[PDB]
DNA sequence: GCTTACCTGGTG
RNA sequence: CCCCC
DNA sequence: GGTAAGC
């Protein structure tokens, strides 16, 4: 459906939108460590997750 | 003429490419749903 | 080694999309590492842009 | 891929296809989805002797 | 196109990070043991430390590098001349053996013929580089 | 966990420490050799507050000084007491160790030998940070708390 | 009686040494024995271990920083409390006590392993538990004239399955 | 360390006691060169390691075309022109920090919040 | 603690 | 070889 | 070209 993939769009943007949050964050040595360690591999799971929230 | 050249993928890791004249070069000076999304002329 | 890699890189590049050195001759230039990279070698894969 | 900037780490340059088949997939994102492609392939032609021998 | 030279020369760290005083040495076609990089260089003509040293490490800032380089400077310490260190190979028949291979067979690409002790020298402190910088989490 | 314990964290804290293999290396941030010839009257004068107290109550004049990591210390419930000791006990009647207590800025081990000299410094500091175990059990590299 | 003497000499110096100096003699020098004398309650010399615990009370009283633990034990502050402390750390300084909360409970966090959150979907529904909190993955374990596989986990009951 | 150098022979200096007069020498192996010490400092080992430093810019690393562009303005010149890259002894254990060099007067900034970095 | 001697899917 | 789940 | 059980 038309109206549906206008939401399935606005649906990936608004994930994509938290990526960059998330990298704004990181790039300002603001993101916080993670049990499951390095502020690169803290970084990369928040990443991960979202695009895969996304996609479902 | 020195339009088109030939690049190995040593010499690649130096250049930046652009992927149609139209969807990367002018800059900007509603749209097509049933279109795949692409990127940008970003730098 | 060159004082001013930069000049001698664009020399480099002019020359041979002129003609002057052959087109399959690659040269890169790492800023990093201050290397200026040149290949005559045979084998190597490349394409036209 | 050459056709990016560096340091980028927004979800085009690490290997997002933001597309279905439907709608066809960017250069960038046909050459990524290619190198996840590959993945099983690999694997399935190593493990088919380790795979066997274990049987046996 | 020169008869398949196919010369693999190794410059390997000894010693992991852990164990004391991590040496540099080489390994040279037809020369059964590694030869510590501080024999070659004096074998090559560049005679003290220092000079040997500033073929390895441009920057005299750089403390890191210079540090991991001390243990070589010692290794070679027996080795004072370069016809002692040429005799370091395999007398008087050890010394030409010794001449021909680091001519011939050492870095044999750039130039193999005779006149070029230096061009090899400074190469052989560039991989030395190389090789620490990678050593050093740089 | 033992049964009673199994809901304390800081508990399994406690029970981490007494397992994960401590090394010396890993609570020292850095080893020097000074020539510091005066026992009585340090040349580093951060060091005046060490030897004003392992004082007040022949040698060598080659100094072994290590600096420790507080936050590794503490990770591993570890004091310059029981740090020092166990260089006591591994050296014997080799080595004089003398040390900075727990509360000053700096953590601080001072250590002295009993021909040449210098050399043998740096043979006794790579056995130091290679093989003495602290804390720990071998082999046990490295523990985690789960829930 | 070495002790006996040079826990006072080193006490009545590093008390008198302070901007304070001895006007209380008579009660620097009483402050000194009467935190020896209970001192003394640790071992009576009958173990070494009681040597350990003045290198404690000194150290804290000379290091700079703290420089005022000096004059605020000439003022007053419990002497029998100084030997049977083992607040080696709660007593001197405060900028040190504040740096062992932050590094007490970073250590805590540091010591905690690895997660792993893992994205749910209600389109599946579990076996077991019949539950909509299932995390898939897929992979070419066929041909690639077949399809790709699926395995879902559920991250409710914790069930793992496969697909064609 | 700051290791020196023999005069005469180029070889490198070792240290020696003067127990006589109780201070450090460096001296010689290849000749009889003696000097006096500086620091009494003769080897540093260091395990800990806490760097995470910016790049080998050359007074051209702008000339690299691969590289990202911003328009924040420059602390010292206002000039929105900049260049950026991530840490370049790029360990595993790095912040995602950015560090911009202005085009126009060459002088680094860091993206830092925690801060006030420079360097 | 190094060198040897065994092995490595199915049909056609 | 050239083909297979 | 990977592991182990020989000397
Ligand atoms: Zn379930
Ligand atoms: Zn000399
Ligand atoms: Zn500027």
């Amino acid at each position: 459906d038309g109206p549906t993939m206008r939401e399935i769009t606005e649906t990936i943007a608004e994930a994509k939108k938290k990526v960059l949050d998330v990298t704004k964050e990181a790039q300002a040595n603001l993101l916080t460590a993670k049990h499951g360690m390095t502020l690169r591999e803290s970084f990369e799971d928040n990443v991960v997750r979202f695009l895969n929230e996304a996609r479902d | 003429e020195g339009l088109v050249e030939y690049i190995d993928a040593e010499e690649e890791e130096s250049i930046l490419i652009a992927m149609q004249p139209e969807d990367l070069e002018p800059a900007e000076a509603d749209v097509d749903p049933a279109k795949r999304i692409r990127v940008s002329h970003h730098a | 080694v060159h004082r001013n890699p930069a000049r001698l890189m664009e020399t480099l590049r002019t020359l041979r999309r002129k003609g002057d050195i052959n087109p399959e001759v690659s040269m890169i230039r790492d800023i990093r590492e201050k290397e200026l990279k040149i290949f005559t070698d045979a084998g190597r894969v490349y394409r036209p842009l | 891929l050459p056709h990016f900037s560096k340091d980028d780490y927004s979800p085009e340059s690490k290997g997002f296809v933001e597309n279905s088949y439907l709608r066809g997939l960017t250069p960038q994102e046909f050459f990524f989805h290619a190198m996840g492609g590959r993945e099983g392939l690999i694997d399935t032609a190593v493990k088919t002797a380790e795979t066997g021998y274990i049987q046996r | 196109k020169g008869s398949r030279f196919i010369s693999t020369l190794q410059v390997k760290l000894y010693g992991r990070e852990g164990s004391s005083a991590r040496t540099i040495k080489a390994t040279l076609p037809y020369i059964k043991q590694d030869i510590p990089i501080v024999i070659i260089f004096r074998a090559l003509g560049i005679i003290p430390d220092g000079e040997i040293l500033e073929h390895i490490c441009y920057d005299v800032n750089d403390w890191q590098m210079l540090e991991m380089l001390k243990p070589c400077v010692e290794d070679g310490f027996v080795i004072q001349d370069r016809e002692t260190a040429l005799d370091f190979i395999g007398k008087e028949k050890r010394i030409q053996y010794a001449k021909d291979i680091l001519q011939k067979e050492f870095l044999p690409h750039i130039t193999q013929l005779e006149g070029f002790e230096s061009r090899k020298a400074f190469f052989l402190g560039y991989m030395i580089n190389r090789l620490l910088l990678c050593a050093l989490d740089r | 966990l033992e049964p009673g314990h199994a809901a304390d964290q800081e508990q399994a804290k406690l029970i981490r420490s007494a397992i994960e293999h401590t090394t010396l290396k890993s609570v020292t941030i850095a080893s020097e050799i000074y020539y510091d010839p005066d026992p009585r009257s340090t040349v580093i004068p951060e060091d005046e507050e060490i030897i004003q107290l392992h004082f007040s109550l022949q040698q060598s004049p080659w100094l072994l000084r290590l600096e420790l990591d507080r936050a590794a210390m503490n990770d591993k419930d570890l004091t310059m007491g029981q740090v020092g000791e166990r260089i006591k006990q591994t050296f014997k009647n080799d080595l004089f160790v003398i040390w900075s207590e727990d509360n000053d800025e700096k953590l601080i081990i001072r250590c002295r030998v009993v021909a040449e000299e210098d050399h043998m410094l740096k043979k006794i500091e790579n056995t130091m940070l290679e093989n003495i175990t602290l804390r720990g059990v071998e082999n046990i590299e490295r523990v985690v708390m789960m829930k | 009686h070495k002790l006996r003497d040079q826990v006072l000499k080193a006490l009545y110096d590093v008390l008198a040494k302070e901007s304070e100096h001895p006007p209380q003699s008579i009660l620097h020098t009483a402050k000194a024995i009467e935190s020896e004398m209970n001192k003394v309650n640790n071992c009576d010399t009958n173990e070494a271990a009681y040597k350990a615990r003045y290198r404690i009370i000194y150290s804290n009283v000379i290091s700079k920083n703290n420089p005022d633990l000096k004059h605020k034990i000439a003022n007053g502050d419990i002497t029998p409390e100084f030997l049977a402390t083992c607040d080696a750390k709660d007593l001197a300084p405060a900028p040190l006590k504040q740096k062992i909360e932050e590094i007490a409970k970073q250590n805590l966090y540091n010591a905690q392993g690895a997660t792993i959150e893992r994205s749910v979907t209600d389109r599946f529904t579990c076996g077991k538990c019949k539950e909509k909190k299932v995390s898939y993955y897929q992979l070419q374990t066929r041909s690639a004239a077949a399809p790709l596989t699926t395995f879902c986990t559920c991250e409710a009951c914790g069930n793992r399955w496969k697909f064609s | 360390t700051t290791f020196r150098f023999c005069r005469d022979c180029n070889n490198m200096l070792y240290p020696r006691e003067d127990k006589e007069n109780n201070r450090l020498l460096f001296e010689c192996r290849t000749c009889s060169y003696v000097e006096e010490a500086g620091s009494p400092l003769v080897y540093r080992h260091e395990l800990i390691t806490n760097i995470g430093e910016t790049a080998g810019v050359v007074q051209d690393i702008g000339s690299d075309p691969t590289l990202p562009r911003s328009d924040r303005e420059c602390p010292k010149c206002h000039s929105r022109e900049n260049v950026f890259f991530q840490s370049q002894q790029r360990r595993k254990d790095t912040s995602m920090v950015l560090f911009f060099v202005c085009l126009s007067c060459s002088h680094i900034f860091t993206s830092d919040q925690k801060n006030k970095r420079t360097q």
